[PDB]
């Protein structure tokens, strides 16, 4: 399935997942194509956090679904 | 006597929209809110048509004043 993950920049990116992939996997895919590293990627989804140790299942996230990515700072 | 637009694609943006706003502060020149971990006041907007660092205290860019009043809290 395809989602997509809506970054606090506006730019918006295409990804495919399965409704068994890891968010740890899902972090990884972006990392794969974006340069942001996963321990900068706080993803959330409706006001709730995604847990690395969480799949896509775990959070009912469907195909066309569209994450939100926050990218944390270390100060 | 008119057919109302129909989509789904709603509300959980809206949500996750409301939530960032009230949990992290808003950039000071593109009003996008920008996450902060740590205790540094350091702060750089992760907005691309931004780059501008503030003080997380100050609202204002990052400078030596800042740095030697409160590097962090
Ligand atoms: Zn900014
Ligand atoms: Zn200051």
């Amino acid at each position: 399935m395809q989602i997509f993950v809506k970054t606090l920049t506006g730019k918006t990116i295409t990804l495919e997942v399965e409704p068994s992939d890891t968010i740890e996997n899902v972090k990884a895919k972006i990392q794969d194509k974006e340069g942001i590293p996963p321990d900068q990627q706080r993803l959330i989804f409706a006001g709730k956090q995604l847990e690395d140790g969480r799949t896509l299942s775990d959070y009912n996230i469907q195909k066309e679904s569209t994450l939100h990515l926050v990218l944390r700072l270390r100060g | 006597t008119v057919d109302p637009n129909r989509a789904a694609e709603a509300r959980w943006d809206e949500a996750s929209n409301v939530t960032i706003k009230v949990s992290t502060k808003p950039c000071p020149k593109c009003r996008t809110p920008t996450e902060r971990d740590g205790g540094c006041m350091h702060m750089v907007c992760t907005r691309a048509g931004c780059g501008f660092e503030w003080c997380w205290v100050c609202q204002t860019e990052w400078t030596r004043d800042c740095m030697g009043a409160h590097w962090f809290g």
